[PDB]
């Protein structure tokens, strides 16, 4: 609907002609690998490794276009989707977003999925006999088709795109690598070559030497440069105190039981007493009729910021008519608005309702301040809170 | 004596700590802290005869509103160790009534609420606890757990990550974070 | 619904200007503190040394801080005036909605609670977020039947927005879904 | 915060002032388990900024 | 509109999220929007971080750009489902399905949503569909969860067996099927599947726990103790592990070293009735009778509809100079117990020791109606018989 | 002369279920002598201020 030259607002928004729509398609096919030597027929090259960004590792049939098996071993997005499963009997290799590398072979063959990494393996690299992958945490990645990481770590930093030059099934020539800080890291079969400080690197390059160069001569840069350079347990212990205590318990268990039950009865009595007294004075900042309030004081100096965090705690029911009233000592603290309505409390949101307390006493005097939250048709506070105002540190 | 006694209590040796604190009792020390400590030690060292009278002397000796709240908190711990979650409910609510900014009381009362079934009450109380004391790990972990139980994996992640920030060598927090990061892909 | 939105936008422009002024005052205060610590270090030291015009940088930063403080004061006063005028406007709008449809006393009380939440803005709760949460909830539990919209558009938070378009959309949608025959409730 | 006197800014862990896990022992800060015998010289951790110390 | 679509995918694919974001921002600044893949990948990156709000917003924008795309609607419904809203997630998955009727993800997600909505018929049918389109492990797990929540393991054993039949390397499936075998009488195939799990993962805590439990059940406490030593350091503070270790140490007559572990586990979970019951039982065996009552009363207050709890509380009350409370506790137990003759035999012993000998015969007949392995409950069976 | 028989087998957990954890019992830390003296000297000034 929009031309390349044109922009949204009058070129992708001038669809008063048609404004038609359509349906979906396939995705960005972020791989390509094809079992060759049948391209003269182009149909018995049935491998079409399309690792799409809809996470499917789709393989449409080559020259038949059936895609009978569209199964993907990715289980997630593919970091190293291609250049992976070259078995000579065509066992495809796929890389998971999680970093776990799968071994999904031809027509989604079932093979153990190797998790051969600690970090994310986003560095898969072909080696001319096996499928080279790069360890995420600055570790060289070496591996064969049966899980076993053949190689030990060989890279100081995070590589980005490996390759390999020319040698046989039993063989490997110069197998280079990228770096995160982009240093060329040519690796000899028997030794390392270099570590540079140049601009950035790629996902894929190619040793396209016409005249027998070992080097790739392919360049990728933030700036888009196209390079061609060719350089038993902890079970506790018990002392005499424990055995003496257990002996006392074994010889005087009845008295302990009786006196602990008496103490528990008295404790229930006193706890019920204090709970009833609190209900009377309505001093609980947590108390059908769901609410929860607590007051925080901030700041030294003669002026303190007093923020009441109030919250409706119910499934879905707002509280319309409520109001807050402060009780202070009018000779020590100067509250501008000692009484104010509260907004409609939506269930689940903490409303901070703040005020500015100010100490008036020239001498340091710390006095309590009460807060009462109550309905507008009732006179008994719905709930209350207390705050010990700190010292003034005045002038 | 106090330091070695505390260390003896917390490394699952409450009888040696009870001895170390009975020593201070023998030397005329008469506080609210000492008697609450003696109560914790007596209960956890399994001496049920001298347990609650120590908490009573503590509540008697408390010259504050935070000391009273801590004694009621510990009495609620005694109660929940005895069972009878209603008594512990009352003790935690009284700890709140005494000291409004008592985050452990909020967390434990929310645990008991979710034990009863009231999920929204528990969520609000755990939010209050984690707002008062961010350095604690239990309110964050419990909030993340209940969220993940109902859903809301965003809140579960934001809470489990703060749990890992509070107690970075936890175990259940790690499993929670792994499950969450797995759900995100 | 159109001469009412301009007052809301004026209020929110003043709020955004205040937040910008405050985040600038933060940087000015940090500069002043850094230069003050440098000067204190030069003071505690025994050996004499050129001040290297550190006092001049301190004076400049102090002038900047005083200017920004006066600017924040004037912005607070302007914001308060705008809030009072907005309170009058929303009073009139609730009146005209309670007359434009035969609204009883209950729904008028619900509207007065949702639209008239506070008499002073603060650096943690303002009129916009509060009335937006209240209206989103009132449309969520009463005036909506599609869950897709209930979860996509009708959500409520208490953080200062970056634009007033959601609030205005919700107010127009409220008047609309009242026009079709909707009615308010609580449960 | 506003007074710096320590020579080393990032000294070796184990030579500067600036056990049971939080699953057993209650805590006061990110670490620093609760102590016995409060004394008026206890610092028990330190804030990072004036704002954090105030709030 | 999408000049550099691939580079962004390759940067996001390699878990960069830093250069990918810069390229996204550059592309969007150049194209003034309408890219549909600088917004999509950016929202996926947001979702990878904790944030699931900006991800939802940007997936909304991607759906607005391509109104007739099923994947964008799927992603928006998924961003909803990552929050608590499942009804809206269902109503967006429905639209995502009326544009594509051939994918398993919509059906699996509708199943897991209807699961959170307690609609089990629709969830069950949707997950059956999700299997028929493309069988996945998570669909099997959710179906097993449905059949466990709704009904019985008789419906879950078939599903879990069919699931482990293919792709048998998933530890979750093996371990859950082994657990469900434990839940029933079979102890052999449970051991088979738990060992199958342990071959793959030797240090699997969720499987080591159940294996050690099964071992403890059939004696041989040292093998379970070694199993627990395997995982002790991985989970150093976990109430179930220490409870099982305390029962190990209580098996081989190490009563003090069992009280230690059980009290440690009780401190780390004061609301767990199993540890309270175990503490009560061990303090009964240790003949303390003052603590036993306390812990058994706690475990009663935590799970009151049990028969053995009241039996042990009555045995603690018989030695605490309180026989009337023991009478009423035994009455509670015999009313609340169905298939344990130990309660009846102990109440018969209490009665016969009270000098009655009348209702002791009633409790003996109740026991003999209930009935068989314990060595010491056999003798008292015959001694209270012949002496009555 | 019959002794009540006790079961020799306890209850064993067969799965770890995520349960909400409670905060832990709090040993009230003791005070020094200087701290008590400072608090009492701080409150005595308040008392004399109120008693004038």
């Amino acid at each position: 609907l929009r031309f390349l030259p044109l922009e949204l607002s009058e070129m992708e928004a001038f669809v008063n002609q048609h404004k038609s729509k359509s349906i979906r398609r396939q995705t960005v096919i972020t791989t390509m690998t094809t079992l060759k030597k049948n391209l003269a027929d182009e149909d018995a090259v049935s491998c079409l490794v399309l690792g799409t960004e809809n996470k499917e590792l789709l393989v449409l049939d080559p020259e038949a276009f059936t895609i009978l098996a569209k199964m993907s071993l990715p289980s997630v997005p593919a970091f190293l989707e291609a250049s992976g499963q070259f078995d000579v009997e065509f066992r495809l290799a796929a890389a998971c977003r999680n970093g776990s590398i799968y071994i999904l072979r031809r027509d989604s063959k079932r093979p153990k999925y190797c998790i051969e990494l600690g970090a994310q393996p986003v560095g898969l690299v072909g080696v001319h006999k096996v499928l080279v992958v790069g360890s995420n945490q600055d570790s060289l990645h070496g591996f064969t088709y049966k899980g076993k990481r053949l190689w030990t770590v060989q890279m100081p930093a995070a590589i980005l795109a490996m390759n390999l030059l020319e040698q046989h099934s039993r063989g490997l020539q110069a197998v280079m690598a990228a770096l995160a800080n982009e240093e060329v890291r040519i690796y000899h079969d028997k030794v390392l070559l270099n570590v540079i400080r140049t601009p950035e690197a790629v996902t894929s390059l190619c040793f396209g030497r016409y005249g027998r160069e070992d080097n790739t001569l392919i360049m990728t840069t933030l700036g888009g440069g196209l390079i061609i350079k060719i350089l038993k347990l902890n079970v506790p212990r018990k002392t005499r105190l424990y055995v003496d205590q257990t002996l006392r318990e074994r010889e005087a268990g009845t008295a302990m039981h009786r006196t602990f039950q008496a103490d528990l009865y008295l404790l229930r009595l006193r706890a019920a007493r204090a709970y009833v007294q609190a209900l009377e004075s309505s001093l609980s900042p947590v108390s059908r009729e769901p609410l929860k309030l607590h007051a925080v004081v901030q700041g030294l100096g003669p002026t303190f910021k007093l923020t009441l965090h109030l919250q409706n705690t119910s499934t879905a029911r707002p509280i319309l008519g409520l109001v807050v009233c402060f009780l202070y000592n009018e000779v020590l603290y100067a509250l501008p608005r000692a009484f104010f309505k509260v907004p409609l409390l939506v269930p689940g949101l903490n409303y901070p309702l703040e005020t500015f307390v100010k100490s008036l006493s020239d001498k340091g005097i710390s006095d309590i301040i009460k807060v009462l939250v109550l309905r507008e048709g009732q006179s008994t506070p719905l709930l209350s809170a207390h705050i010990n105002m700190p010292m003034s540190e005045g002038l | 004596i106090a330091c070695i006694g505390s260390n003896h209590f917390y490394t699952d040796q409450p009888e040696v700590a009870l001895r170390f604190y009975r020593r201070l009792l023998q030397m005329g020390v008469y506080n609210c802290q000492l008697f609450n400590n003696l109560g914790l030690c007596c209960f956890y060292a399994q001496q049920y005869d001298m347990t609650l009278t120590s908490f009573e002397r503590a509540l008697s000796l408390a010259e504050n509103e935070e000391e009273v709240a801590d004694v009621w908190y510990n009495l609620g711990h005694v109660a929940v160790g005895t069972g009878d979650t209603n008594l512990a409910h009352q003790c935690f609510r009284l700890a709140l009534v005494s000291n409004n900014q008592h985050a452990e009381a909020y967390n434990n009362l929310a645990v008991l609420e979710m034990r009863r079934g009231h999920v929204e009450q528990a969520k609000a109380l755990l939010q209050t606890a984690s707002s008062l004391a961010p350095h604690m790990y239990e309110p964050h972990f419990n909030f993340a757990t209940i969220s993940d139980k109902i859903g809301d994996l965003q809140r579960s992640y934001a809470a489990a990550k703060k749990s890992e920030a509070a107690f970075p060598d936890h175990v259940d927090t790690q499993h929670l974070i792994k499950q969450l990061e797995q759900h995100f892909a | 619904l159109e001469e009412y939105f301009e007052l809301i936008d004026h209020h929110f422009e003043l709020r955004i200007n205040g937040e910008k002024l405050e985040e600038l005052l933060s940087e000015r205060a940090v500069q002043f503190r850094a230069i003050q610590r440098r000067l204190l270090t030069r003071f505690k030291d025994k050996t004499p040394a050129p001040l290297q015009h550190l006092d001049t940088l301190l004076d400049g930063t102090y002038k900047q801080v005083i200017a920004l403080a006066d600017a924040v004061e004037e912005n607070q006063d302007n914001l308060f005036q705008s809030f009072t005028r907005l309170k009058s406007a929303t009073h009139l709008v609730i009146l005209l909605i309670g007359l434009w449809q035969k609204l009883s006393a209950d729904q008028i009380a619900i509207l007065e609670a949702a639209f008239l939440p506070l008499q002073q803005d603060t650096q943690e709760l303002g009129w916009e977020e509060t009335v937006d949460a209240a209206l989103s909830h009132l449309l969520k539990t009463c005036l909506s039947k599609s869950s897709k919209e209930q979860a996509l558009n009708l959500n409520s938070q208490l953080g200062i927005p970056k634009d007033t378009s959601q609030l205005k959309k919700h107010i127009t949608l409220f008047c609309d879904r009242l026009a079709k025959g909707g009615r308010l409730c609580l449960s | 915060i506003l007074d710096e006197n320590a020579i080393a800014q990032v000294p070796r862990p184990g030579t500067s002032l600036k056990g049971p896990s939080p699953a057993v022992r209650p805590v006061t800060q990110a670490g620093r388990p609760i102590t016995g015998f409060l004394r008026p010289s206890t610092q028990s951790g330190r804030p990072g900024t004036i704002e954090q110390a105030i709030k | 509109l999408e000049k550099q679509n691939w580079l962004i995918h390759l940067y996001y694919i390699q878990k960069d999220y830093e250069a990918c974001k810069a390229v996204i921002k550059e592309q969007l600044q150049e194209t003034h929007g309408l890219c549909e893949y600088a917004i999509y990948v950016q929202a996926l990156i947001f979702r990878l971080e904790g944030n699931i709000q900006e991800s939802l917003r940007l997936f909304q924008m991607c759906a607005f750009l391509s109104p007739q795309c099923a994947d964008n609607l799927k992603q928006v419904a998924r961003s909803l489902f990552l929050l608590g809203k499942h009804k809206a997630a269902i109503e967006v998955y429905n639209e995502a399905a009326k544009l594509n009727q051939k994918d398993w993800e919509i059906c699996h997600n509708l199943g897991v949503c209807y699961i959170y909505l307690k609609q089990f018929d629709k969830a069950q049918d949707q997950l059956h569909n999700a299997l028929h389109l493309n069988r996945h492990d998570l669909t099997y797990i959710m179906l097993g969860k449905i059949f466990l929540l709704k009904g019985d393991l008789d419906k879950a054993i078939e599903i879990y067996k069919k699931a482990v039949e293919f792709s048998p390397e998933n530890t979750e499936l093996l371990t859950t099927l082994g657990l469900l075998y434990l839940q029933l009488g079979i102890y052999q195939k449970a051991f088979e599947h738990l060992g199958n799990t342990l071959t793959y993962d030797p240090t699997n805590y969720k499987a080591i726990l159940a294996a050690g439990s099964m071992m403890q059940t059939h004696g041989d406490f040292d093998v379970a103790l070694t199993k627990y030593k395997v995982v002790a350091c991985a989970v150093i503070e976990s109430p179930p592990l220490w409870n099982n270790i305390g029962m190990c140490f209580f098996g081989k007559k190490k009563y003090v070293a069992a009280i230690s572990c059980l009290k440690r586990a009780n401190y780390l979970a004061p609301l767990d009735w199993k540890i309270l019951y175990n503490l009560g039982l061990v303090h009964l065996t240790m003949q303390q009778y003052a603590s036993a009552f306390h812990f058994l009363s706690a475990a009663i207050n935590f799970q009151p509809k049990m028969g053995e709890l009241y039996m042990l509380l009555a045995v603690a009350l018989t030695n605490l100079e309180d026989s009337e409370n023991a009478k009423r506790a035994y009455e509670e137990a015999v009313r609340l117990d169905k298939c344990n003759p130990l309660v009846n035999l102990n109440y018969a012993v209490l009665l016969y020791n009270q000098g009655e000998k009348r209702d002791a015969l009633a409790q003996y007949q109740e026991m003999e109606k209930k009935v068989s392995s314990s060595l010491e409950f056999d003798p008292e069976m015959v001694e209270v018989a012949q002496k009555l | 002369m019959f002794r009540e028989v006790l079961p020799k087998q306890g209850q064993l957990y067969v799965e770890d279920i995520t349960t909400m954890v409670l905060c832990k019992p709090k040993l009230l830390p003791l005070k020094s002598l200087t701290l008590e003296k400072l608090e009492k000297m701080q409150q005595a000034a308040q008392d004399t201020i109120h008693q004038q």
